[PDB]
RNA sequence: CAAGGAACUCUGCAAAUUAACCCCGUAAGUUAGCGAGAAGGGGUGCUUAUGUAAAAGUAAGCCGCAGUGAAGAACGAGGGG
RNA sequence: AGCGAAAUUCCUAGUCGGGUAAAUUCCGUCCCGCUUGAAUGGUGUAACCAUCUCUUGACUGUCUCGGCUAUAGACUCGGUG
RNA sequence: ACCUCGAUGUCGACUCAUCUCAUCCUCGAGCUGAAGCAGGUUCGAAGGGUUCGGCUGUUCGCCGAUUAAAGAGAUACGUGAGUUGGGUUCAAACCGUCGUGAGACAGGUUGGUCCCUAUCUAUUGUGCCCGUAGGAAGAUUGAAGAGUGUUGCUUCUAGUACGAGAGGACCGAAGCGAGGACACCUCUUAUGCUCCAGUUGUAGCGCCAGCUGCACCGCUGGGUAGUAACGUGUCUAUUAGAUAAACGCUGAAAGCAUCUAAGUGUGAAACUAUCUCAAAGAUUAAUCUUCCCAUUUCGCAAGAAAGUAAGAGCCGUCAAAGACGAUGACGUUGAUAGGUUACAGGUGUAAGCAUAGUGAUAUGUUGAGCUGAGUAAUACUAAUUGCUCGAGGACU
């Protein structure tokens, strides 16, 4: 068999990771799979703890990170992490981020999963 | 015969210097203060065996028949329960660790439960050689072998029994004899056995007489570092 | 690892400049010959002021090799290439000396002459 | 390779005799009542205290 | 009866652990004093060279010595904290790597190694 | 993919080496047209200055294990039908 | 005439020499060529060949000898079938 | 010419081998025109082993170098629903020969499509149900079995026994190996696609600097955990019993003799155990220990309505496990996973700034910065306050 699909690929997983951990600080949600959730919390949550400083290093640590979203850009996502976001969890030792698990899709019975800011 | 064993975990690797100028490397296990929990006689019985417990936890992680049991024969509760053959010369309820059982450098055998390694191949699993690759090949590269016996009314013509095919590799109990203690560490309750030992760090281990050589005690001595302060 | 059909230096005054394996001697199927084994050889490239012509089936012993042996210490021995001296049945020495250095797996399996006769053993 | 031989009405019976399906656990919600397949989000986002979704 | 296995192991180690063990990086120059013991005696034969490695953590630590002798260049493996070797730090240098494998393919003026380090 | 390098096989099948530009050098044989990109080698990055319409090049300096730093670029010799 | 164990030789793995540690293949030669041979042409021949055949340098997982990693399958769940 | 022409794929090679003994090596013994060493022949013995190459499609065969040995056969001259297609045997073309010819040759040469997703059974693994007569959780014995079993060199005994000499032992002991097997990652290597660093082109972040996407993971040098050998540990012993060939002691039938008929021995890698693994579905269903059942009424008792516990399962977090089941750890009375903190190992002095240089760049802050899985703590997050199954053991 040949001429097949490029496939999760090592660059599409990082891309996958980039794409919902930039969503989930713009918006604060994201309804996703429960196996796709389940990765993107690590990276969220080493996003978060990096952003505890603001200095221009942790920027430069970030932006290799975020993306653009339809709410912020990519330079006004870093106003947001860096200002109201990050700062709430200030002295939360990790776990700032929750996810649970909704319902089976109907056209794939795959369990979905919700992934939000824990207050 | 006198048949003396022990339990511990394996912990890790390493190695040591020895005078005569060899580098042992050594396998390190911890071994808990064990408890005689039964001893079963020959003549009541039918055979002799020394049953222990081992890997001391506490009363709320274990089952009540176990804890019952436990209360009963008035020991420390354990989740480890094992015997072994023809260990005789111990009274029950007696703690028991590796310096009272093997000498420094004796001779004792190792059994362990193997690294599990899943559903392997027949190459992987029986030490079976490759098809060609190159030269024009076909579809089964990594074949198992024929397993032709006879073909006709006159022949087998089926598989026979017990043959070498795919199938469960790993997690499985493997005992490697001959293998000389190294030292002893009664502040942190530790073993030092020479060689390799199977199964994964962490994993239950047992350490009995060899049979192969019972009495054998081979001499093995540590060196000790000339290097002084810096002049 | 020496191994069959490998081309290996001579170390020694012998006009031999390329030899060829042909056997790891000591047994059957011995697939590798380390340090201080012994293997019977073919010269392929010789000189014409030399003992031995091109053809000549002869024995010869391995003094060192680009993969290497460990020791029982724990010290690797690596050389950046395989040698080999031709030796006679006796276990002595074809040629009158011996270049570069060799390896001490040798003084275990006799071959003092060829220690003698070296540069400097390692 | 394929059968020389049908394979009856009973054979096919007795191979799908392990193809039965199995009922999911399912609770009680703890704010609503409803029945919701057990440790995942209710339908109105209500998951033990905390309020996961908005309501439907 | 938490088992910190990394602990144990170093206990054993420290067992036979040397005092000074002096350090060197990568692109070093060392003299390595091997004891080799015959039948009396000790005869004190010199390894000097120049270091291409240093990997390990405890009683495993190796170190990676090149010497070329009549042209022919030789590597040899010691392990640091073993006895009857004496290792000491002769010159300095400079290197840009931790593993330098190019030393083992630059030979001649190209294989020198400039001195000073940081 | 360590060591070996055709020991594999009906056969170096397949795979691997070379590969662009510039500067050297190039045999036997021949119908004198070829052989021939024969074979065999060297240099390529960045900065400063000199060179030019632009260059190419030249001199000095600097860095890396590696400088058509990635993509695309000929494996060769000999004898015979 | 020329050529000749040949895309031709049955006996035949013909004799001898070269190539290899070792050569039913290859190159040269010998000639009882069963049954070569001159326009169904004979003998040579520079260049050329996705032609056949043999030796060789570099080169490599072809091999001694197998091992690891990533995808798409296979495998599990939901839909069609 | 009995089966098969409504199809039984035929040489050789590769992979996997199994069986027989008419035994090549190893093991035991009798005879010798057997001094010793090395042989010859016969008997017993099938446990293991029985090499790599050159030429040929080759089996065969000759040759080269080793080995203790390079055994003889059978299994559809084993093995194409396992591989290959070199050979034979399609269509193309030529040579020699035959034929007037189209064509033909177990004469020669170049080239030339090898399909199938496994239903039953056989086999390698892993499960569900039920039984084992109350249920459950543990620990066992072992009927019937499976796996391995190869061997060389050196030293000593001892230049002793023997032998004019030359030469050169049986028995026994030690050391070092080859092949094969099991396990492991301390060491050496290979790999290590969300690790570190260097670096090219291009497109972006408005520009420099610094990063991101793509170009085989872009390329190159290293590399954590894991997986493996080319690596290092172990095994390939020993002993007992009953014996084969063979040798016996004591002894008659047959006053002698005689290994045998009674009685009593010796005796091989073969056999039965000793070694490793699995094993009570061993329905002939075994043994031991611990724990939980021991209600109110009606009638009908291995009866009813409710009513009583150990334990197990569903679900969730997982990896000492793993295709999926299962195995194992945990589920708030918790360190199971993620996150955080600290550290190890790996990479190799981060960005920024300051100095120096005209610049590329070097120096100091700086063994700095970064880090997938590794080590250990920390409930911050996810393992909810849930549901179901489950017991009085007939009588003799
Ligand atoms: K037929
Ligand atoms: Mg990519
Ligand atoms: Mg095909
Ligand atoms: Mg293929
Ligand atoms: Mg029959
Ligand atoms: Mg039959
Ligand atoms: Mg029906
Ligand atoms: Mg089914
Ligand atoms: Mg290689
Ligand atoms: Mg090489
Ligand atoms: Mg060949
Ligand atoms: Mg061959
Ligand atoms: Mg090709
Ligand atoms: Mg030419
Ligand atoms: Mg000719
Ligand atoms: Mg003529
Ligand atoms: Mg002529
Ligand atoms: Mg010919
Ligand atoms: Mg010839
Ligand atoms: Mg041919
Ligand atoms: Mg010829
Ligand atoms: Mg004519
Ligand atoms: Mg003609
Ligand atoms: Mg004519
Ligand atoms: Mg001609
Ligand atoms: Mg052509
Ligand atoms: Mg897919
Ligand atoms: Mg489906
Ligand atoms: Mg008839
Ligand atoms: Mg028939
Ligand atoms: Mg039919
Ligand atoms: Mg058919
Ligand atoms: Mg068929
Ligand atoms: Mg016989
Ligand atoms: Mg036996
Ligand atoms: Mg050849
Ligand atoms: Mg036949
Ligand atoms: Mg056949
Ligand atoms: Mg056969
Ligand atoms: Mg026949
Ligand atoms: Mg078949
Ligand atoms: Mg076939
Ligand atoms: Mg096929
Ligand atoms: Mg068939
Ligand atoms: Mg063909
Ligand atoms: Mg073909
Ligand atoms: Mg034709
Ligand atoms: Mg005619
Ligand atoms: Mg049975
Ligand atoms: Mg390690
Ligand atoms: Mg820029
Ligand atoms: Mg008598
Ligand atoms: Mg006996
Ligand atoms: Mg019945
Ligand atoms: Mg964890
Ligand atoms: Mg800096
Ligand atoms: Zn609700």
């Amino acid at each position: 068999s040949y001429i097949n699909k490029p496939g999760k690929t090592s660059a599409w997983r990082v891309m996958t990771v980039r794409q919902q951990v930039s969503a989930v600080l713009a918006y604060g949600k994201i309804e996703t799979t429960l196996k796709k959730a389940k990765n993107t919390q690590k990276r969220l949550d080493k996003l978060i703890t990096l952003a505890k400083v603001d200095n221009f290093n942790n920027r430069r640590q970030v932006k290799k990170w975020l993306l653009n979203t339809n709410l912020f850009d990519v330079d006004q996502l870093m106003d947001h992490l860096f200002s109201k976001v990050a700062p709430k969890y200030e002295k939360t030792p990790g776990g700032y981020s929750r996810v649970l698990k909704l319902g089976p899709r109907r056209g794939d019975a795959t369990e979905m999963a919700i992934l939000q800011l824990t207050d | 015969m006198e048949i003396r064993g022990i339990f511990g975990v394996k912990v890790g690797m390493s190695q040591v210097f020895t005078t005569n100028n060899e580098r042992l490397p050594i396998t390190v296990i911890y071994c808990e203060p064990n408890q005689v929990a039964g001893v079963k006689t020959e003549a009541k019985d039918k055979y002799s065996a020394t049953l222990l417990s081992f890997d001391t936890v506490e009363n709320k992680k274990l089952n009540k028949p176990q804890q019952g049991f436990f209360e009963k024969n008035n020991l420390k509760p354990t989740k480890h329960l094992q015997e072994i053959r023809n260990m005789t010369g111990f009274e029950m309820g007696q703690q028991i660790t590796p310096q009272n059982l093997f000498q420094v450098g004796e001779y004792v055998d190792v059994s362990a439960i193997s690294k599990g390694r899943g559903f392997t191949g027949a190459i992987k699993r029986w030490n079976f050689k490759i098809g060609p690759l190159g030269h024009g090949a076909g579809y089964p590269h990594r074949f198992q072998g024929s397993v032709q016996a006879g073909r006709g009314g006159a022949s087998a013509q089926r598989v026979f029994k017990g043959k070498k095919m795919s199938g469960h590799y790993g997690h499985e109990k493997v005992t490697v004899q001959n293998l000389r203690i190294v030292g002893f560490d009664e502040a942190n309750m530790l073993v030092l056995v020479s060689g390799a030992i199977a199964g994964p760090e962490g994993g239950v281990v047992l350490i009995r007489t060899a049979k192969k050589k019972p009495g054998v005690v081979k001499p093995i001595e540590l060196a000790v570092q000339t290097e002084k302060a810096p002049e | 690892m020496v191994s069959f059909m490998t081309r290996l230096n001579v170390a020694d005054n012998t006009g031999a400049k390329q030899v060829g394996i042909i056997k790891v001697l000591g047994s059957t199927r011995k697939r590798y010959a380390f340090l201080g084994d012994v293997v019977v050889v073919s010269v392929k490239d010789a000189i014409p002021s030399g003992m031995v012509k091109k053809g000549q089936v002869l024995r010869a012993v391995i003094v060192r090799t680009k993969k290497g042996q460990q020791r029982k210490d724990g010290t690797h021995l690596k050389f950046d290439d395989n040698a080999c001296v031709l030796i006679k049945e006796d276990k002595s020495p074809r040629g009158t000396r011996i270049f570069g250095p060799v390896a001490r797996e040798l003084r275990e399996r006799g071959y003092n002459k060829i220690l003698s006769l070296a540069v400097e053993v390692v | 390779a394929v059968q020389q031989r049908r394979s009856s009405k009973h054979r096919r019976d007795k191979r799908r005799s392990h193809d039965a399906l199995t009922a999911q656990a399912l609770s009680v919600c703890q704010k609503c009542g409803k029945k919701k397949l057990f440790h995942r989000v209710c339908s109105c986002g209500m998951y033990g205290d905390l309020r996961v979704k908005k309501a439907y | 009866k938490k088992i910190n296995k990394q602990a144990l192991i170093d206990l054993v180690e420290q067992k036979q652990l040397k005092a000074y063990v002096p350090e060197f990086s990568a692109g070093d120059e060392v003299n390595v004093a091997i004891k080799l013991k015959e039948k009396e005696k000790v005869r004190i034969q010199n390894f000097t060279g120049t270091v291409l490695r240093r990997r390990g953590k405890g009683i495993s630590e190796t170190f990676i010595v090149r010497k070329t002798t009549d042209g022919i260049p030789i590597e040899k493996n010691f392990q640091i904290h073993n006895p009857n070797i004496s290792i000491e730090l002769k010159r300095r240098g400079k290197v840009r790597r931790a593993y330098i494998s190019y030393m083992r393919e630059r030979s001649g003026k190209a294989a020198k190694i400039k001195e000073r380090k940081q």
